[PDB]
């Protein structure tokens, strides 16, 4: 990706970095994923 | 000291709402011995 | 409540009374906006 | 989830978004494998 | 990780969290897999 704009017109969407810089952005499949309490919440991951 | 209430400060897009406050102590500690041989101790067992 | 010559107790009665309650809640909403966005619009008051 | 104590209280996290967007919620697992270099330091569970 | 340079020293990012506690770490991979889209995106070892 080059610009931000190409990940907010892809949907991706992304975050700010404070101690290291950077934009880590952010996928669809990825947020449930980042969001899983058990092993049982995985969007289908494994 | 570096205190920042809640109000028209802190405000950003992490929240809009200014509902948090902070206040950090930051300080710069260093030790020089000169003498050594001036410094005794004694270890034991009470 | 009639009372009879010799009196006595005769007619206790009671009073009560009752609690009312009421919350206070919080509530907002907040919008968001480019520089860009006001820059090059077609209108010029946008903001307003 | 409906409120932000939702999040708060069940313990899981939530960053504040840049780019575009509210929140990303983030659970201990969900922050564990995102904090992995390479394929051994990711959950029992991936 | 004993202190925030050893993050940066080891090479994982980091990221400040704002409503709750902070500082999740992010690696390569775990960027990568939070960078997903579809089941497609993921990468190889998950």
């Amino acid at each position: 990706y080059s610009d931000v704009d190409a990940i907010l017109a892809d949907g991706k969407q992304a975050v700010a970095v404070k101690h290291g810089g950077g934009l880590v952005v952010v996928g669809e499949l990825g947020a449930q994923v980042l969001a899983a309490k058990d092993v049982s919440e995985l969007p289908d991951g494994v | 000291t570096y205190t920042k209430k809640p109000g028209i400060e802190t405000v950003s897009y992490a929240d809009p709402y200014g509902e948090m406050g902070l206040t950090s102590i930051k300080w710069y500690y260093g030790s020089l011995i000169l003498r050594p041989e001036w410094i005794a101790l004694f270890k034991t067992v009470a | 409540p009639a009372l009879t010559e010799n009196g006595g107790r005769v007619n206790r009665v009671g009073f009560t009374r009752i609690q009312l309650i009421g919350s206070i809640k919080k509530f907002g909403f907040f919008y968001e906006w480019t520089q860009e966005a006001m820059d090059f619009d077609t209108d010029e008051e946008l903001d307003s």
